């Protein structure tokens, strides 16, 4: 077994990490109490990957369910699912982090990060071969950017040799008007480029413009976001959870997807929101990305496309030869066969056919150039710094996240204008 | 005596070993528990099978193989899969974390947890041998174990067994069918450390047998299942010299002194005819002259490559069933009149011959039409350096801007290592124009 | 020419050792180099992770300090 250990952090961290377990519970067959009521034996042959065996025969989902306020703790258990999480595996605090990253990083969080490291062994020491570790949690609140990085960085000092993994909510001023938010998210992209082996940019202004534009919702709820991000979290992990031959690990997904450690910002895309052109046309457009960038403004480095339910792999094949060939201006020449796609036969529940998209393209920048300029447009009034200064952070410690995000954006720009003579 | 021991390294190499195996039990009446009633001599025996099978007390005759891989899902397949009782379990070696496509993790990082342990079974094996005559490594080119993990044994074996032949089945990436964007890095590392240590090495470009399985078999999109069973008939074509007996049975190793005229220069061609379904073989014969005929058309290679381009050093056919030297006597004069068939000024035009009259097999459910004849040939020529440069030219679009290659560094790996290999794989290529000129 | 045969088949014996023997020696260098170059590449890693340390009692000293 290669076992994945799961951290939800923070009130976004929680909530999307709670319909995660929803969605694959259900594909894998196990119910709210962790007894497999499943059809067919592919639902167990890779159940080790999310879930301890306990017996009763009773599957726990292998996660740690961490926030430095009680609330958002209290309505998980009592969420469908609640009481299929281990009881012990619950760490909260009390004070909270009122949404800043300093009280996540170093203050709050560094009392409570302890308390959590003490669950991520005892989960990690029981693994027959621990592949990494995945993080649910947003870069815009206090305890899932500061407290997620921090203990994304003291994860990594115990075990340096494992794969990190984040699944991080990028806020949009569309989503949420706390005006320190451009700050929290440029300092945990700060940490993510340093200490993370492959991040999915789940971007609320993407999200809301998908509600919006094409599912036509003119006051989308984070309830209807998270329909969106539990899509797509089940997508880019069908992989993962069920057998097969490529990206069956989070090591071989960061060698194909990483041509460079700190390029690991993936933009996905879901389809449909069908034949199989439709759906390869769809997961390639635009309208179908979670990350709110145009992939027709840069150049994919790699691709991975995981396509869902009964359909013709012959087809499969030539379509996505077919989306290459005309469109081959949009991925590097310097990578050769730098798209790979995998069939996998169960659908997400509700679907016939489904397509979910994994690109590293060079116009992620367009992502951290709307969050560099509404953090440079608070930084150069020094608005808000108080909030900051006051848990003890220098000034040139903003002036560095900054000019380190200014400089992932430069290097995918460096690639993006890179040919092969 | 003269033992051969068969080694499986990774997906490919294993899975190629479950399809082997199983051939060879089925064109030998071995059964799936061992049992072979035909073979009287109970315990042991000197029967040309035994080059390939030794023999318990009880009456099971058990391949002189050994499977690795990395981590344990492939080999769990054998281990509960029809053959299982045909392997001691000790010949079945897993760890519990691949290489992640990596060759750097398949050399040093994972492969160096596992080498003493397999070298210790293999060496159990090279007892049981009373004239041991080498070893056939199968693997990828392109996962991490495949390469890193096979170069590492090839290097543990030239120092363990010093100059004993080593004999490789490498499986080229093809798009495809491929698994990692680094397999041309993977490639070119297995190849340049291997390429001292080995002694001829038949290369099966997958992209050639996907094209056979589509146009000749009608597989619409064929898997690793429909890609084995057709890699298997030309494997068991190769080693059929050593495990059968025959008045017109040529050793493999005959056929090698013509096939290698310099170290270096040691990867064969090979294509094999004829390669049809049930459907079109019925009320159809494929006489001598049309199979012998199929050998030349380069759609039938192993490898994509245009030997009409290129020169012939050699030229060996393999000739298995009804089929006697006249017919093919006859076959290749027509051939040699109406065929592109140049040879380099230094060395004589002959084609060599084996003819094995064991008809060739084939597994239950299988796409492969049952045949009275078939024929693998095996030419050096020029132009399979072609492959050569494909790679080489995937390699350095990647590493001319690094891509991947931290990869590497971070398991232990200098990027000298990524040049020293691909000046190596220059220089291979120059080899194979050299040795095409004209003398003076 | 006996004396050349006896040359002939010592030579042979000693380049298949000496070509066991270098193998021996090029694998046993290429496994330590690379030992030494992963265990360098995490060394470097935790070094700065712990200086992350250093930062954190660095910055949790500076709100006790102004207060
Ligand atoms: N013909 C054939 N090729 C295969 C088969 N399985 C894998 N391959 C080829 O092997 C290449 C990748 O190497 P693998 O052998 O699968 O990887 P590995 O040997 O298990 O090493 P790891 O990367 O550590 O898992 C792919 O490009 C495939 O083309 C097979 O069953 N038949
Ligand atoms: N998509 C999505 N975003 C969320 C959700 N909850 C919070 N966020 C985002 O997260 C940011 C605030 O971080 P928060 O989740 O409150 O951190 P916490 O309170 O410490 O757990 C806001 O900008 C929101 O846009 C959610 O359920 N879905
Ligand atoms: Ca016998
Ligand atoms: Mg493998």
């Amino acid at each position: 077994m290669r076992e994945i250990v799961h951290i939800q952090a923070g009130q976004c961290g929680n909530q999307i990490g709670a319909k995660f377990w929803e969605v694959i519970s259900d594909e894998h067959g196990i119910d709210p109490t962790g007894s497999y009521h499943g059809d067919s034996d592919l639902q167990l042959e890779r159940i080790n990957v999310y879930y301890n065996e306990a017996t009763g025969n009773k599957y726990v989902p292998r996660a740690i369910l961490v926030d430095l306020e009680p609330g958002t703790m209290d309505s998980v258990r009592s969420g469908p699912f609640g009481q299929i999480f281990r009881p012990d595996n619950f760490v909260f605090g009390q004070s909270g982090a009122g949404n800043n990253w300093a009280k996540g990083h170093y203050t709050e969080g560094a009392e409570l990060v302890d308390s959590v490291l003490d669950v991520v062994r005892k989960e990690s020491e029981s693994c027959d071969c621990l592949q990494g570790f995945q993080l649910t949690h947003s870069l815009g609140g206090g305890t899932g950017s500061g407290m997620g990085t921090l203990l994304i960085s003291k994860i990594r000092e115990e075990y340096p040799d494992r794969i990190m993994n984040t699944f991080s909510v990028m806020p949009s001023p569309k989503v949420s008007d706390t005006v320190v938010e451009p700050y929290n998210a440029t300092l945990s992209v700060h940490q993510l480029v340093e200490n993370t082996d492959e991040t999915y940019c789940i971007d609320n202004e993407a999200l809301y413009d998908i509600c919006f534009r094409t599912l036509k919702l003119t006051t989308p709820t984070y309830g209807d976001l998270n329909h969106l991000v539990s899509a797509t979290m089940s997508g880019v992990t069908t992989c993962l959870r069920f057998p097969g031959q490529l990206n069956a690990d989070l090591r071989k997904l960061a060698v194909n997807m990483v041509p460079f450690p700190r390029l690991h910002f993936f933009m996905p895309g879901f389809a449909p929101l069908l034949t199989v052109p439709e759906l390869t046309q769809q997961m390639f457009d635009s309208k179908n990305m979670m990350a709110a960038c145009d992939p027709r403004h840069g150049r994919y480095l790699t691709v991975a496309a995981i396509f869902r339910g009964r359909m013709s792999m012959k087809e499969v094949d030539e379509q996505m030869l077919n989306v290459q060939n005309k469109n081959s201006s949009y991925f590097v020449e310097w990578i050769p066969n730098n798209v790979k796609t995998a069939v996998c036969d169960i659908p997400p529940r509700g679907l016939k056919m489904s397509a979910t998209f994994i690109g590293n393209s060079t116009a992620i920048q367009e992502l951290f150039k709307r969050i560099s300029e509404q953090f440079t447009a608070m930084f150069r009034r020094k608005a808000f710094l108080h909030w900051y200064t006051g848990e003890g952070m220098d000034e040139m410690e903003f002036t560095e996240a900054e000019s380190n995000m200014n400089d992932l954006v430069s290097e995918y720009q460096q690639y993006q204008d890179a040919t092969a003579d | 005596m003269r033992e051969c021991i068969s080694i499986h390294v990774g997906q490919a190499g294993v899975q190629i070993g479950n399809a082997c195996w199983e051939l060879y039990c089925l064109e030998h009446g071995i059964q799936p528990d061992g049992q072979m009633p035909s073979d009287k001599t109970i315990g042991g025996g000197d029967d040309s099978f035994n080059t390939f099978f030794s023999e318990t007390g009880a009456g099971k005759h058990v391949p002189r193989a050994v499977f690795v891989d990395l981590e344990p899902t492939v080999i769990d397949e054998v281990r509960t899969g029809t053959y299982r009782q045909l392997f001691h379990p000790e010949q079945l070696i897993t760890g519990k974390e691949d290489a992640a496509n990596n060759y750097a993790r398949g050399h040093y990082t994972i492969g160096k947890e596992i080498i003493d342990l397999v070298l210790d079974r293999i060496r159990k094996l090279a007892d049981q041998c009373t004239g041991l005559q080498g070893f056939l490594v199968f693997h990828s080119f392109g996962g991490g174990t495949g390469s890193g993990f096979t170069s590492l044994l090839m290097e543990r074996l030239s120092v363990d067994y010093g100059k004993k032949s080593k004999l490789e089945f490498s499986i080229y990436p093809a798009p495809q069918v491929s698994t990692a964007v680094v397999e041309p890095y993977n490639s070119i590392l297995t190849t340049h450390t291997t390429l001292e240590h080995s002694d001829c090495a038949f290369m099966v470009d997958n992209e050639a047998i996907y094209d056979i399985c589509r146009r000749n078999l009608d597989i619409e999109r064929p898997t690793y299942t429909n890609l084995n069973r057709l890699i298997s008939q030309i494997v068991s074509s190769i080693t059929a010299s050593l495990r059968f007996d025959g008045a017109l049975n040529v050793d493999l190793t005959e056929f090698q002194t013509n096939l290698v005229p310099y170290p270096r220069i040691h990867f064969p061609l090979a294509t094999y005819a004829p390669v049809i379904s049930a459907e079109k073989a019925y009320h159809e014969q494929l006489s001598v002259a049309e199979i012998t005929n199929a050998c030349f058309e380069p759609a039938n290679q192993m490898v994509k490559c245009d030997p009409r381009h290129g020169k012939y050093m050699a030229c060996c056919l393999l000739y298995r069933g009804d089929v006697v030297p006249k017919d093919v006597n006859a076959a290749i004069a027509t051939i040699k009149t109406k065929r592109s068939i140049q040879f380099v000024d230094w060395c004589p035009t002959g084609f060599k011959v084996g003819i094995n009259y064991q008809p060739p097999t084939v597994v239950p459910g299988g796409d492969l039409a049952k045949v009275q004849r078939a024929v693998c040939m095996l030419s050096n020529t020029t132009a399979i350096a072609e492959a050569w440069a494909r790679l080489d030219h995937k390699f350095d679009l990647m590493y001319a801007k690094r891509a991947f290659v931290h990869w590497y560094v971070g398991e232990g790996m200098e990027e000298g290592e990524f040049s020293e290999a691909r000046e190596d794989m220059a220089a291979l290529e120059k080899d194979y124009e050299e040795v095409g000129v004209d003398s003076v | 020419k006996r004396e050349h045969e006896r040359e002939v088949i010592q030579k042979a014996i000693e380049e298949n050792n000496n070509f066991i023997k270098m193998a021996k020696e090029k694998l046993a260098q290429k496994m330590e180099s690379n030992k030494e170059n992963r265990e360098a590449h995490l060394a470097a890693m935790l070094e700065r992770l712990q200086e992350k340390d250093k930062h954190a009692e660095e910055v949790r000293k500076n709100k006790e300090l102004k207060e």
